[PDB]
RNA sequence: CAAUAGGAGCUUAC
DNA sequence: CCAAACACAAGTGGACCGTAAGCTCCTATTGCTTTAA
DNA sequence: TTAAAGCAATAGGTCCACTTGTGTTTGG
């Protein structure tokens, strides 16, 4: 994780994905001042494991492309270090049922 | 030549026939319907292996008409000729312009120009037949004859052979 | 006649003879050719100067 | 998982009030003589006092009620609102049960506490929005009916059932069976065109309608705008 | 003339879930038609002689794999106009992938 | 291949409104096409009402095949789904 | 919307239409996989074979 | 059942596969080559074969049959011809994509400007969607201005090394600017040269840009032979009992034929290069406006009445076009309309139907052994008395009209036959008021036959319809089968819509005098 | 009407000259693919039946359907009767008499023996059980494809075949 | 046993 | 500091605008030149 | 000298996408 201050230039930015097998993510300090997962409108995201993702797909008789989706650049996917194909589980308030579990897959 | 062929036949059933021994009625309908028919894509359907034990499955009611559709899948035996394949036969007819030989369910006729020239026809022999010195073609004979043509007509097909080639003709 | 498009339509109309007052009103009618292509509700409004 | 014609506004009774009011409505004590069931309502009144193998079940019930209170107050309805559209109307069920079985004359009730507790527990484990032995199926099923279970447990509490509604065993079995069947009737049917119904349900009110509101604001929302008025 | 069963009437029938009624309004109460398609090319280029019981797609040189379809006459006309603009709509009666 | 065994059938055990409507329509069309009638016909001559009597007595011989979004399906005879 | 442009793009890219929607089944006059058309109605044999043997096809 | 028997099995469309039509298949499916412009022979009775009204194209007359399929007007679909063009022309609906492909590919050797060597394109290839893949390859490959022969020892990728032009669009003419090395010589790209360049694209190259080998080949976006639609798509009409004008498409095809022949009068004799371009461009413009007469920045193909030509695109779009005017909604039989009135004495799910409408509309009731007496009474009653019947349908589709039949007493009804009896009490009918804003604006009612030509409604159902009785009219749709009767009565019936899902409250109440009176 | 596992065969842009039949050159048609399928779509080896297996199968099917018709209770001219229709009886009688006029293997025992011995392309596999041949010459000239496979073994296989051939 | 099309204009009920 | 590779912003494009219904009225190519009787 | 048939000829405001030009980074 490479926390920077002002900006990361695209020429530098292109080296970020070409450094396999390590992973480099960057955040700007101004963005990190508030932790957004503590916000009341942001429910708790929990990345699933591979076995649990397989269980989720089989329980619903689903393909990966038939799930609601989340961008890798989503602030909470960025905050969680989500890689492509990983599924978060989002438990949230429900005024009709009390509790509702949502799942989104990463683009 | 005979091939074992998996084939199907979609059917329509009136609601009036919806009784307790329906499936056997459809089996009898299949046996009457298919035992004898020709199709240009398969050949000739002589019999059906295990006729009484075909599975009709579950039919679906067509919306708007009320008649049932069945995909009665089964494995049967079909007989199809191919040009350039050798097929045995027995002669049925005789004529100055050639003779007819029954092949499988069909009857094959060979023309005069496609016959070894040592064979000579005779309208006056008893019995009337083609002859030669050391070759004979009379009624009841066997003929190992090649197929060199097959036109596909939906109901009845016809194959025209040629006995002009070696190892062929009277046997 | 050959320029029917780009020409004003409905400038002449069949005189309404259903009843007498309908005729009298048809003879005193007015039309602003703004057109219905456009949802500006301002020119459709009864205005003070209409008095 | 419910069809939108089948739900009616109902009060969730564990939400409102002070802790003292909550305690007085719902908490029972077996050893304590005064704060127990009023003796003149049940057949088995004298056998109740002093027991322990039943005060355990009463405490479990009260702790489940406190769990519901905390859940609804802190997660679901943080602002205190307790009148929400929900499936089967239980006031009407209770009043119909009173009418059919003639609950007058304040008769000695033959409805034991353990039977009440186990009846409500089984009912809470009988409301099927999703069927299957899978584990995500079980989790989704329990998340689906959490609010409705909160309602059913806030209403069918032991003190309330025995004192305020005075149901006997027959009325109790009838209320439970009716809750099963009417909840099974409140579910949306597979095949519903909920998208067309929702589109019409949203568009029709627009025909009757310095913050921007009404049709221009709805147009801004649906025509997702990078800037708004 | 007849009354227009417009788009909003179709929306209301869809909300009601009455699929058979919608199909019956749009087909048997209106321009229902029958066309023959080629089982190989899926174009309505099948030459049909119903009294002689003979069919042929001359492009595919086909006489056995031909299917009939009941479709709105307006749909047949739409497909023919698309063919007139070199677009080939191919109607297939079975899924492959 | 795509059929589901009668044990792991995870759909509702209750006949839905659309299934009931279509089943009644199809049965009415069948009886109106001189199909045999399983119930005892006492008074009524309308094929739809006869179909309703048969449906209530669980004597309508039809099957609902409930397709899942992935193409698989479950089979339920009408007589084993519960009608309200 | 954009009917002609969308049809041209579908032609130029060889789009395959799976015919699972509502409108697509509407324009072809077919039963939509919707409401009453979201299932199929088969013929049950186990219940049928209980009938009297005289109600049979001849 | 109103279709004569065909032996093929009837099935329904599960998959639609769009795509272009190749010239080979266009020639193959055709039935007659079209070359003579003039419509009639010489105004001479069964016009010139090889013209736009060749009987091979099909029949549009009631007492004549199709010379191609031998079927009546009812069954003959119409048959396509073809009309070879002297020069190839652009398909008007593909010029932007032709330009994009021209920018993407090497215009000399038919190869992609960049390979999988460059990892950006090596990953842009990896998109499954044809359109996203095409966009991701064009957004990169469009800027390299040479077909490098070496992939970035000397290893040759097979490239050529020719520079790339800067494509631009001005109307229907594709300009390509070659900036040599100063003066960039800008030349016109004709449809034929682009067609030749496009035929050279290899199958795998074709796959990378997102096209298809079997269905959509990039050169099939250039027209070289034109299909001629049957006269069904462009039928003639009669104005005053003896006169006929051809449809717009027919005159447009005639103009195209004139243009084609004028093109074939230039490459056969003197043509000083300022007539070849003019006449070929006339052909291009006629072909373009035959398909799309709404092209920006040019005049429209006009009629001698001053109106523009009704192009096919204009045929297909809009509220009144094919899709929304004939497919999303259409006019239907077995419907009625009249003013509505209120009746306090009707039940909630009852509608009062005028006698005249009850006799004009009809329901087909299959004859069975439970309704044969009643149906024979209806047949004897006739189509002028209620309850009667209008038609008898035999088991093969033959209609017995009971008006002109003088011997209505001598009809015995067979089993399985069908009688199209009158509208009768308790029939479920769909009843509807526009606009139909929600599912409860169109509901199924039970019929009660009444005099006095208005429709009668119980007054509590006027709220879901938003109706009142000061001029309103409402529509009535009669279901023509048992499936639709059951669907109406079990899903759309008035009692079933009392509670709405919009706000989980009732929509029908007590109104407008019963409320005041009950207070 | 009559269809089978052969389904779409959809139209690719290109055609194929290799579509005409020539039974001398192993070209049979797009109905006898080198790897067949079954009625469950599962893969399955092509079937090319000699006269013996087919005769046994047809006799078996006819007698099974006769026992089924009889409730559970000898000659081709009679055994072909089980079909329905005069044309059916005629075609099956001619086929069965053709089988019994050229059936060198008149039992299941020798059919099983040749099945074991043979199991190479099933076409020629069945044609060897169908076409009696003295030496290598008849096989390699009447069946011209045995040349370019370099696994012949025709000598001893044919020897044992004609040895197992019953008298007549 | 067979009753044109396209336009414009004025209106009806929301 | 002059060069290639590459990104962002601005301007000029296009497409669409409730539903259903009724009636009446007008127009459906016209004019000029050439050929044949 | 007149009539019929065929061919030719005129003068509303928003948003999104694509293309071109000018600025930034890395560096020969
Ligand atoms: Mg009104
Ligand atoms: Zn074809
Ligand atoms: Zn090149």
């Amino acid at each position: 994780i490479f926390i920077y201050q002002n900006n990361i230039t695209p020429s530098a930015n292109k080296m970020i994905p070409t450094v396999s097998p390590a992973i480099i993510e960057t955040f700007q300090e101004s963005d990190l001042v508030v932790n957004i997962t503590h916000h009341e409108l942001v429910p708790k995201h929990i990345r699933l494991s591979d076995g649990e993702k397989s269980q989720l797909l089989q329980r619903y008789k689903l393909k990966e492309s038939q799930l609601p989706r989340i961008q890798r650049e989503d602030p909470v996917a960025r905050y969680l270090g989500l890689k492509r194909g990983q599924v978060v589980k989002i438990i949230r308030r429900s005024e009709t049922s009390g509790r509702y579990a949502s799942y989104r897959i990463c683009l | 030549m005979f091939f074992l062929k998996d084939l199907s036949l979609i059917l329509t059933l009136h609601p009036s026939y919806f009784g307790p021994q329906m499936n056997q009625y459809l089996r009898e309908k299949l046996l009457t319907d298919v035992e004898g028919t020709c199709t240009g894509q398969f050949g000739y359907i002589v019999t059906v292996l295990d006729g009484m034990n075909i599975d009709v499955g579950k039919g679906r009611i067509i919306p708007g008409s009320g008649s049932a559709e069945f995909e009665v899948k089964y494995r049967a035996v079909v007989w199809k000729p191919f040009k350039g394949e050798v097929v045995d036969a027995i002669v049925s007819n005789v004529s100055p312009i050639g003779f007819f030989a029954d092949v499988g369910p069909l009857n094959v006729f060979v023309s005069t120009r496609l016959i070894p020239d040592n064979l000579v026809y005779n309208p006056s022999n008893s019995p009337p037949a083609y002859m030669s010195n050391d070759e004979l073609i009379t009624k009841g004979s066997k003929v190992r004859l090649k197929v060199v043509g097959t036109r596909t007509d939906v109901n009845e097909i016809y194959a025209i052979g040629s006995i002009k080639e070696d190892f062929l003709g009277a046997i | 006649q050959k320029k029917a498009m780009s020409s004003r339509a409905g400038v002449s109309q069949v005189l309404n003879r259903y009843t007498y007052s309908s005729t009298l009103s048809h003879l005193r009618r007015t039309n602003t050719p703004i057109g219905r292509d456009g949802k500006l509700a301002k020119p459709r409004q009864l205005h003070n100067t209409h008095w | 998982g419910l069809d939108g014609t089948q739900v009616e506004r109902q009060t969730i009774d564990t939400i409102p009030g002070s802790d003292k009011a909550f305690h007085k409505r719902y908490y029972v004590d077996l050893m304590d003589e005064k704060n127990s069931i009023k003796p003149d309502v049940i057949e088995y009144a004298a056998d109740i006092l002093g027991d322990v193998e039943l005060q355990k079940e009463l405490n479990s019930e009260y702790e489940q009620l406190v769990s519901d209170r905390k859940f609804l107050r802190e997660i679901v309805f943080v602002n205190g609102d307790h009148n929400w559209p929900l499936p089967v109307n239980l006031r009407r069920i209770i009043q119909n049960a009173q009418q059919i079985f003639h609950l007058d004359r304040a008769k000695a009730s033959d409805l034991t506490i353990p039977e009440i507790i186990h009846g409500v527990r089984d009912l809470c484990k009988k409301l099927f929005v999703l069927r299957g032995e899978n584990e995500l199926i079980k989790e989704a099923q329990q998340n689906a009916t959490s609010l409705f279970q909160c309602l059913v447990r806030a209403r069918l509490a032991t003190r309330r059932i025995l004192e305020e509604f005075r149901l006997n065993r027959d009325a109790f079995e009838w209320v439970l069976g009716t809750i099963e069947a009417q909840f099974q009737r409140s579910l949306v049917h597979p095949g519903e065109m909920v998208g067309v119904i929702a589109a019409q349900s949203i568009g029709e009110p627009a025909t009757q309608m310095n913050v921007t509101l009404g049709v221009p604001r709805l147009k801004e929302i649906l025509n997702v705008a990078k800037n708004i008025k | 003339g007849g009354l227009r069963f417009g788009e909003m009437e179709r929306d209301c029938m869809i909300a009601h879930g009455a699929a058979g009624f919608l199909k019956e309004r749009l087909m048997e109460a209106s321009d229902a038609f029958r066309v023959h398609v080629c089982g190989i090319c899926g174009l309505m280029s099948v030459i049909a002689n119903l009294k002689k019981n003979q069919f042929e797609c001359r492009s595919c040189k086909n006489k056995t794999n031909i299917y009939q379809l009941h479709i709105p006459y307006a749909a047949k006309l739409l497909f023919q106009e698309l063919m007139a603009m070199n677009i080939a709509p191919r109607l297939y009666t079975e899924r492959s992938g | 291949e795509l059929a589901i065994l009668k044990e792991e059938r995870t759909t509702t055990p209750y006949l839905t409104k659309y299934e009931r409507a279509r089943i009644l329509g199809t049965r009415a069309l069948q009886i109106s096409m001189n199909a045999p009638v399983l119930v005892d016909i006492e008074g009524e001559t309308d094929p739809l009402q006869i179909a309703m009597k048969e449906l209530s007595q669980r004597k309508i011989p039809l099957v609902i095949r409930r397709y899942l979004p992935d193409g698989s399906y479950e089979d339920w005879g009408c007589d084993e789904l519960i009608v309200d | 919307e954009e009917t002609v442009e969308i049809l041209f793009e579908a032609g130029a890219a060889a789009e395959l239409d799976d015919c699972r929607g509502v409108s697509e089944n509407v324009m072809l006059g077919q039963l939509a996989p919707m409401g009453t058309g979201a299932f199929d109605v088969m013929i049950d044999e186990k219940l049928l074979t209980s009938l009297p043997a005289d109600y049979a096809p001849t | 059942s109103q279709f004569p028997y065909s032996s093929a099995p009837l099935r329904s469309v599960k998959e639609v596969q769009f795509g272009l039509l190749s010239p080979e298949e266009i020639r193959a499916i055709s039935v007659v080559k079209i070359e003579y412009p003039e419509i009639m022979d010489e105004s001479r009775q069964r016009p010139r074969e090889g013209g736009l009204n060749d009987p091979k194209l099909g029949s549009i007359d009631r007492n004549f049959k199709c010379q191609t399929c031998g079927e009546g007007m009812a069954e003959c679909p119409g048959h396509f011809g073809h009309m070879e063009l002297a020069k190839p022309v652009f398909h008007i609906g593909f010029i932007p994509k032709i330009k994009k492909v021209c920018e993407c590919i090497c215009m000399n050797c038919g190869k992609l400007l960049l390979d999988e060597t460059n990892p950006t394109m090596a990953q842009a290839i990896r998109i499954r969607d044809p359109k996203k893949r095409f966009n991701a390859v064009w957004q990169l490959c469009k800027t390299k201005m040479v077909c490098e022969a070496d992939a970035p020892k000397v290893v040759s990728r097979g490239g050529c090394g020719n520079t790339q032009p800067v494509v631009r669009k001005d109307g229907m003419k594709l300009w390509g600017t070659w900036k040599k090395s100063a003066q960039p010589e800008r030349k016109l790209l004709t449809p034929g040269e682009i067609l030749n360049v496009f035929k050279h694209i290899s199958p795998e190259d074709c796959f990378r840009l997102g096209f298809n080998e079997d269905y959509a080949r990039p050169e099939w976006m250039i027209i070289t032979v034109l299909p001629v639609p049957p006269p069904q798509v462009r039928p003639s009409i009669a104005m005053d009992e003896t006169t006929q004008g051809q449809d717009d498409l027919t005159h447009k095809l005639s103009d195209i034929l004139k243009a084609n022949i004028n093109v074939q009068k230039l490459e056969m004799d003197g043509s000083p290069q300022h007539i070849i371009n003019e006449v070929e461009q006339l052909l291009q413009f006629h072909v373009a406006t035959y398909m799309d007469n709404d092209i920006a920045g040019q005049p429209q193909a006009l009629q001698k009445s001053g109106r523009p030509v009704k192009a096919i695109r204009a045929r297909l779009k809009g509220k009144e076009g094919r899709l929304r005017g004939n497919l999303m909604g259409k006019r239907v039989d077995f419907s009625a309309r009249t003013v509505i009135s209120g009746d306090p004495n009707l039940e909630l799910d009852q509608v009062g139907v005028p006698i005249s409408i009850a006799k004009t509309l009809s329901y087909p009731e299959t004859v069975t052994q439970y309704n044969i007496h009643r149906l024979t009474e209806y047949v004897r009653n006739g189509p002028n008395e209620h309850p009667g019947a209008k038609y008898v349908i035999r088991d093969n589709g033959d209609r017995i009209d009971l008006r002109y039949h003088k011997r209505a007493g001598d009809i015995v009804l067979q089993y399985g036959w069908k009688v199209e009896r009158h509208l009768m009490d308790d029939d479920p009918v769909l009843f509807n008021r526009q606009p139909s804003l929600h599912k409860m604006s169109m509901m199924a009612h039970r019929v009660k036959v009444m005099p006095y030509s208005t429709f009668r409604l119980n007054l509590s159902v006027t709220s879901p319809y938003n109706a009142d009785f000061d001029g309103d009219e409402m529509n009535l749709h009669v279901p023509q089968s048992e499936e639709t009767r059951a669907e109406l009565s079990q899903l759309c019936a008035v009692p079933l819509q009392i509670v709405s899902p919009q706000s989980n409250k009732p929509v029908m109440g007590i109104v407008q005098d019963t409320l005041c009176g009950v207070r | 009407v009559s269809t089978s596992t052969v389904g779409a065969r959809r139209r690719r842009a290109k055609q194929q000259v290799d579509d005409e039949e020539n039974a001398t050159l192993l070209r049979l048609g797009p109905e006898f693919a080198l790897k067949q399928y079954d009625h469950d779509g599962n893969e399955h080896d092509l079937i090319a039946l000699s006269l013996s297996e087919s005769r046994l199968l047809i006799r078996e099917a006819l007698k099974a359907r006769s026992r089924a018709r009889n409730g559970g209770v000898i000659d081709d001219d009679e055994l072909a009767k089980v079909t329905s229709g005069a044309v059916a009886n005629g075609v099956v009688k001619k086929t069965l008499d053709y089988l019994n006029t050229f059936a060198r293997f008149k039992d299941e025992e020798t059919c099983t023996a040749v099945d074991q011995l043979l199991h190479l392309h099933p076409f020629e596999i069945a044609q060897l059980s169908s076409l009696g041949c003295e030496d290598v010459d008849e096989a390699i000239t009447l069946i011209p494809s045995l040349a370019a496979k370099k696994e012949v073994n025709l000598q001893r296989i044919l020897d044992e075949l004609n040895r197992l051939e019953d008298p007549y």
